[PDB]
């Protein structure tokens, strides 16, 4: 490759002379491929492309899906980089790979150099749509208050047999608020806050079954009379379950002094759509 | 030449000297008549002259390499490799042949001392620390550990993880397969061997997994951490005596499997090694739909949830065969803490079910509501 770059540069040499700016802007080009080649050669991995094969773009784009087959997140990223190949995919890509083992940490410290969370600090969306995956894809797989710990090894077949007769007891006691409080919660929170809002902080709990600190954040995020409207009123045409839900919605303010219109305006929805009966309650 | 040689003949740290070396040739106009100088001037060793002429012999790669002259470079690695035998191989100069091979260059054509090195009790010795300044000689360490001396895992962990990783799953998967290479009555008679075999494998698929986590191989390693809890699965199997097995079980067989041990905690198993999807509604139609073991879903829900829609759709599987009038409250099993108003406020239309309906739209806080969920 070293031979090949100085007969491009003789190449670029004669090209000089010539006076013609679009030859210029091809050898340009072929230096940039044969950079690339070297690039690639930093690499040695086990298939290359022909020039010609590198003389075409999409091949660049196939690079950049086949390396992610490669599992060569750091090498092929960066390569990609010099390419003009952006890779942040590849980084949420590395990211749910290491969820899928566990280098969260480092999975962490690597994704936050590529973080795109929304600035909208009223995202009631996916904002960072890799967020709205990555927290499904781990939210999935809670470790709850298990009597096992994530250092438990030697634990025979009969150990084994007897975590599989004892599995549901890892997460079924884990409570309603616990489903908050786990350090894997924590993680999932902490990730959230990276790249993430409220608007999907409430659900995510939700699903988990976990209120009261939810109600805390949300008063601290202050969660707007519209969206204690719509996801409370609508989640309330799905649910019902209300009885906690005006005593939580006290327990803001009893005196109706720091809870004036979140469920005002879940009313909002209901009665301007006539939904009264039980409004007579609320 | 002269003044090199006789700089060299007065000497008679080793990064520091480089510089020393290489400012003079920079006196030249074009280094390659320099370099057919010094090439000459090589002969002129005197009797016994072994250290400087070991800088001298290094001076001409570093001078021909900058402008690849093809044939230079060849009569210097024959001149390389004279130097070894004629005079290094009769010197036994153990740390001069090993700055010289660190200075080969052309290192990636070291062979007449590859595997002396290893023989001349190098091989731990290559683990020599502040000999990497560019970090080239360990990543040449692992080189000659995948090519020249595959085999000896100490002096690779002293010196590519990945390969570590990639051969220990192929034991295990070896190890996995010569059981399955048998019928399952003929080899069920061996269970000890069966238990042994299991715990064999499972430790080459830990292995494997530990070496993909050394190649920072996250899903590798991850993918071996299943093999191995299938495996250990199979030994629980062998051991504990599950003859009802899901190891090693094809699509078909994985709803088989599911089937050995029906209970959500007890048929997680069969689908994480296999990478299968249970028919959540029709396999679901099974779990408490018909027998009411809302406790298999207890299971399932500390192992996973299960979404609304579902909870709407598993009717479907529930009519979908002959619904005893056990299994409405079989289905029901897990009815009572939930919350879904349209959904079920839908379903309960869908076959009158009025206890249900009793429950929920009777509260008048609640069933002042339940007009919203169902009719509204």
């Amino acid at each position: 490759t070293d031979i090949m770059k100085q007969l491009l540069f003789s190449a670029k040499m004669m090209f000089v002379k010539a006076g013609q700016s679009q030859d210029l802007a091809l050898c340009d080009s072929y230096i940039s491929k044969v950079d690339v080649l070297n690039i690639l050669v930093a690499a040695a991995y086990r298939h290359v492309p022909s020039l010609d094969q590198i003389l075409q773009p999409a091949a660049v784009t196939r690079l950049r899906n086949q390396l992610l087959e490669a599992e060569y997140y750091q090498l092929g990223v960066e390569v990609s980089t010099k390419t003009g190949l952006d890779t942040t995919g590849a980084w949420h890509a590395w990211g749910m790979a290491c969820l899928k083992a566990g280098n969260l940490t480092a999975a962490r410290e690597k994704f936050s150099r590529c973080l795109k969370p929304p600035f909208d600090l009223n995202q009631l969306n996916h904002g960072s749509r890799l967020v709205q995956d990555v927290v499904e894809y781990l939210e999935s797989t809670v470790r709850p208050f298990v009597s096992l710990q994530d250092d438990d090894y030697f634990a025979t077949l009969r150990e084994l047999e007897a975590t599989l007769r004892t599995q549901s007891l890892s997460l079924a006691v884990i409570p309603e608020g616990k489903i908050m409080n786990n350090t894997y919660y924590q993680e999932c929170l902490f990730y959230l806050h990276n790249y993430s809002t409220n608007l999907a902080i409430i659900s995510f709990y939700v699903r988990h079954s976990c209120l009261r600190e939810a109600l805390l954040h949300l008063l601290n995020k202050e969660s707007p009379p519209e969206v204690f409207i719509e996801g409370i009123f609508q989640p309330s045409y799905k649910s019902g379950k209300l009885h906690t839900l005006e005593n939580l919605l006290e327990s803001i303010d009893p005196t109706l002094e720091s809870w004036g219109k979140y469920l005002i305006a879940a009313c909002q929805h209901l009665q301007k759509k006539n939904y009264y009966h039980i409004l007579y309650e609320l | 030449a002269e003044e090199v040689t006789r700089e060299l003949l007065t000497s008679s740290n080793p990064t520091e000297e480089s510089q020393t070396f290489l400012q003079l040739t920079t006196l030249c106009q074009d280094r390659t008549l320099v370099g057919m100088k010094l090439l000459d001037k090589i002969s002129s060793v005197p009797h016994g002259e072994l250290s400087c002429t070991t800088e001298l012999l290094i001076l001409a790669h570093h001078c021909f390499t900058l402008t690849c002259h093809m044939e230079g470079i060849i009569r210097v690695l024959q001149a390389a490799h004279m130097l070894t035998d004629n005079h290094l191989a009769p010197s036994e100069e153990y740390g001069l042949v090993v700055r010289l091979l660190t200075g080969i260059g052309r290192y990636n054509e070291m062979t007449y001392i590859f595997d002396l090195l290893h023989k001349k009790h190098y091989f731990e010795v290559l683990m020599r620390k502040k000999l990497d300044p560019s970090g080239t000689l360990k990543t040449a360490l692992l080189d000659y550990i995948k090519r020249c001396r595959p085999g000896d895992s100490e002096k690779h962990n002293m010196i590519m993880c990945r390969e570590i990783g990639e051969n220990h799953e192929a034991a295990a998967r070896i190890q996995l397969k010569l059981i399955e290479s048998q019928p399952w009555e003929d080899s069920l008679k061996d269970g000890h061997q069966l238990k042994q075999l299991l715990l064999k494998a499972l430790t080459l698929m830990l292995d494997a997994a530990e070496s993909y986590a050394k190649d920072s191989c996250v899903r590798q390693a991850q993918h071996c951490q299943r093999l191995t809890k299938l495996i250990t699965l199979q030994i629980h199997f062998l051991n504990t005596g599950q003859n009802t097995m899901l190891i090693n079980l094809g699509r078909h067989k994985l709803m088989d499997c599911i089937l050995a041990l029906p209970r959500f905690y007890q048929a997680s198993i069969v689908a994480e090694a296999y990478d299968f999807v249970p028919d959540w509604a029709e396999i679901l139609y099974q779990q408490v739909i018909l027998k009411g073991d809302f406790n298999y879903l207890e299971e399932f829900k500390q192992q996973r949830l299960l979404k609304s829609s579902i909870f709407e759709e598993i009717s479907k599987k529930y009519k979908q065969h002959q619904p005893t009038d056990m299994v409405m409250e079989n289905l029901k099993k897990l009815l009572t803490y939930c919350e879904d108003v349209y959904l079920y406020y839908k379903l309960a239309y869908e076959h009158k079910f009025y206890e249900i309906v009793n429950v929920l739209l009777k509260d008048p806080q609640t069933g002042c509501c339940l007009k919203d969920m169902l009719a509204g």
